């Protein structure tokens, strides 16, 4: 959350659209022509590539996405659930076929370790 | 007070010059020369720094669309024969022609209005350096123009030395250096012109110092409201 | 802060007086009580004013020449 | 909005405004004394020892 | 919380009315002032026109 | 844990959003126009690419 | 004390100049010339360095919204005929017009308030160089304005030499160099103007040295609280 | 001793100048001129180098929150009529107003306290150049302020030449060059002003040399404790 | 909302007509003015030609 | 908050404040001596040898 | 630190006196005891004051001319 | 922990009351002072008006 907020702060508090115009660039009529959107005509002592500047948001440092990914990788390594994943752990409860049970990876076994306990609870309810 | 400023100019800054009278006080004949330069110095300081900001109420009349910022149309100035005095002055706020820049314009309720905005046909335009044009004036409305204000002008024929010069003690030296620069620069003597240039540079250094320290709380940042406006 | 700065700012040199008054506050209450009931002997400088005193002033000493 | 009634500043300033009366009390306590009178000897006893000046009116 | 100075000031403030009444009573009517020796009698202010001295 | 704390210290103690504005850039009205979010107009002696600077967090070294 | 400063100026710094009287003490007629320059030097040092910071209590009245920082409205100044004196001065803190910059503003309870903030309609604005505008004044409230304070001004007609100049011994040389620079710069003689410029440069070097050593504990860093505010 | 310093100044450094009396000893009338410059030189050396660091005990009283670092409130100074003397001086440590910078502040037990820290509401703030503000003073506590100390000031009217100038022999030349620079810089003569500038540059070169050699064991590195604090 | 000054001003404004009528009646017809002592009688403006004094 | 009562500074300063009495004790021990008197000869014996000056009152 | 710095700061030149007193502390206690019981012969400079002495002062020498 | 100086100071401090009582008793009443030779008798302070000398 802190890294996401930092990224949004870098992207938002900046000036996206604020365009500065040098004061001594265009005369009264050419300023109006530039504001309207047509061709303008600048004085011989100013350069269009320096007089006009449109601000854009500074680029987010590559470290923030890296930290977001790393802290989102240290969570999938602690719990065991990983976004869109192919799981066999829901189809391996009880006496099942050998082929189905033979495709159990570490994450599926972690997810089955909770499924067995939850099913033991239901079995204990059913016995009652 | 003006007496203290005159004494300070006489001894210490305007010493080796005629107007200082060798450090025995400014002569009663050279007053209209230090006062003219003092008015210019006060105007320069009050325009470059926000030492005085004031508001004036402009009552709108049905037949008037161009309102001039002159004391001739003031409510307290009873010497003028103007039929309609739309400036709304009080014994507290008097509007002594001390207008340097018209910054913000509000309405009677207190909602800010645009100033010098062409696309919006509800904005208060400024034709001349002292006029306020209301394209849509209503007899039951009043303006709330706020401007940067100047020091009440000291008349050239002023003789009372108790007239107070309202500047902070930090700008006393800036004003004095400006007066010295202006008085030293009149003569075309290269040696004296160099001293005038040095005084001008020192005045511009004092102003830069006060800007760098922000002794008047002018360049202070404000709370950012762009995320709220942009819908974040 | 325990608001000692305010005491220094307002009672800076009279704190000895204030503390001495606070020390004898019980005797202050006792002296407040006695006076209230005209328990003190009121003195007047002449006659025709001892009558102007409240009837509660049971004890009076009058001065005459 | 909030009204600040009875704060630390108010108490301290109220004490400060009454500094003359406090000084008068200090002078009355330390310099001189008053004559406290009672009605009977029993009351002389029922009186605190700080009353070093007493007068009893008896019939 | 040890506000010793403020505790003393507040304790005095709670009994300020007694001090006001004492000052008003002593400045309004005028009572008998008793002094031990003849010295403090002279050091008494002139506002105390009534004095009594106890000696041995 | 120490390396993670160092990364968070580099990313957090920095100034993410603090934008500096040169003092002698815009006059009283243009400063308000820039703060509101509309187009501004700067003096001929200052450059927008140098007067305005928005701070961003320094990049974490690849060693961490 | 002022006597020591006068002697130090007379012998050692203002030696080869008229005001020094050839190192036999400042004359009793040139006092209003060293004192005027001394006030400017003390003001410069007290504005550029935090040598004195003080607070003043401003009691709010129901009918007053613009509160001026002048001793005429002080509680201890009994010479003024003002009906309402809202400045709350004490024998300890007297408020002798020694205001250089209004930095922080608090309330009676002790909660900081915004200063010169436009978006927040609960902030204390500063119209002029010596005014405090409270748009919402309450009869049962009091302000706690804290400002950087100036040295109590030494009157130009002061004759008692026991008036103490309260500056640290490290800034004694800075003040003396400033006085020498100001007195040497009045004359337009190029040779003397060069010495005045050299004194100004040396004063600005002493100030830079004190800034680099931070002898007044001014540029000291504080504990970082941004992670706590941002929710880390 | 002061006699040796006076002789050294008279012959060798202040030779071709009036104060040196042509190398026959400083005159008994020019003492208050070398002593004023000597105090400034000693203050400069003791502020730029740590030649003397001392501690002072400040006893806290219930009604005092602003404690001033003046000898008038000292326990050994019996000449003052102050009711409460909170400075705790001893015949060994006397506190002769020789305070240059308040560096560290401790408590009675010996636990360091924060100085000039705003976020922590348990820190000892410094309002003025010589004050110590304790927002929370307790009648049964005492402070242990440690500061960089100045040389005991030599009075301008001192006549006994046995007063010892406590500086290392390595800084004898630095002090002497400073005295020569200060005495040579008073006159506005360009030829003498150049010599004064040369003396100032040579003094700043001697100081740079002593800094580069660290003859006072000032810039010495310390054991790193950051890994322990960060939990490595 | 504590607008004490504005509350006072508005309360006066609501009864401004009574003040106008009082001023007009007193400046139009002329009534008898009664003053306690002889002093304020002299301090009365000369516009009050009719005066009465109550003494003991 | 913490009250520092009886610390090292307090003990050292209490000793320092009573340095005059300590010096008086040192002078009394080293310079002169006092006459210690008992009631009987038995007590003269029950007295430490540091009492170099003794007087016995007998019937 | 063993708090020797405080002793030097406050008892710097009187440490010899303090150590000498501490050495004879037993004899100090003995001398404290004797005096307490008026075990010393109290001397007065005249009569009519020997009576003003406490009754515990069993031993007295009176001076007369 | 070897606080020899502080140990001595604390041991003296624990018996400070005896020293105070001794000083008060000797300065309040006045006892007989005995000196071995005639020399220290002269070196005695003048405050000891009562003296006795033992010789052979």
């Amino acid at each position: 959350g802190a890294t996401t907020r930092a990224m949004i702060d870098i992207l938002a508090r900046s000036a996206n659209g604020q365009t500065g115009i040098r004061k001594d660039m265009l005369d009264v009529t050419n300023r109006r022509k530039f504001d309207k959107g047509e061709d303008y005509e600048f004085n011989a002592n100013v350069d269009p590539r320096q007089g006009i500047y449109m601000h854009v948001s500074p680029e987010i440092p590559q470290s923030a996405p890296m930290m977001i990914q790393y802290q989102n990788n240290e969570a999938e390594s602690l719990t065991g659930v990983k976004s869109f994943s192919q799981g066999i752990a829901s189809q391996a409860l009880g006496d099942v076929a050998a082929g189905i049970r033979g495709a159990l990876d570490a994450a599926s076994k972690r997810e089955l370790g909770i499924l067995r306990r939850l099913a033991q609870g239901v079995v204990e309810i059913g016995r009652k | 007070k003006l007496s203290e400023l005159f004494q300070m100019l006489s001894v210490g800054e305007l010493s080796l010059i005629r107007t200082g009278n060798d450090g025995q006080g400014i002569r009663t004949q050279d007053y209209p020369k230090v006062i003219a330069q003092l008015n210019a110095g006060l105007t320069n300081l009050h325009a470059r720094f926000p030492l005085l900001e004031k508001e004036v109420i402009i009552q709108q009349y049905e037949q008037i669309s161009k309102y001039y910022l002159r004391s001739e149309f003031a409510q307290m100035n009873t010497t003028s024969t103007e039929k309609y005095k739309y400036l709304m002055d009080s014994p507290t706020e008097r509007f002594l022609d001390d207008v340097i820049r018209v910054e913000r314009v509000f309405d009677e309720c207190g909602c800010p209005l645009y100033l010098n905005n062409e696309p919006c046909c509800g904005s208060i335009v400024t034709p001349s350096f002292d006029c306020i044009q209301i394209v849509y004036p209503i007899e039951t409305n009043a303006l709330f123009v706020t401007y940067r204000a100047n020091h009440p002008k000291i008349a050239l024929t002023t003789t009372d030395l108790n007239t107070e010069v309202r500047i902070p003690a930090s700008h006393e030296k800036a004003l004095t250096y400006y007066i010295a620069s202006q008085l030293y620069s009149n003569s075309p003597n290269p040696e004296t012109a160099a001293k005038g240039v040095e005084w001008s540079q020192r005045f511009e250094a004092e102003c830069t110092k006060i800007e760098n320290l922000d002794l008047d709380n002018a360049h202070i940042a404000q709370t950012n409201v762009k995320p709220e406006m942009r819908g974040w | 802060g325990n608001q000692a700065g305010m005491v220094e700012k307002f009672i800076g040199t009279a704190y000895d007086v204030v503390k001495t008054v606070y020390d004898n506050l019980g005797e202050i209450q006792f002296i407040y009580n006695f006076l209230n009931d005209y328990g003190v002997l009121i003195t007047v400088d002449s006659v025709t004013e001892l009558q102007e005193l409240p009837t509660t002033a049971k004890y009076t000493r009058v001065y005459s020449s």
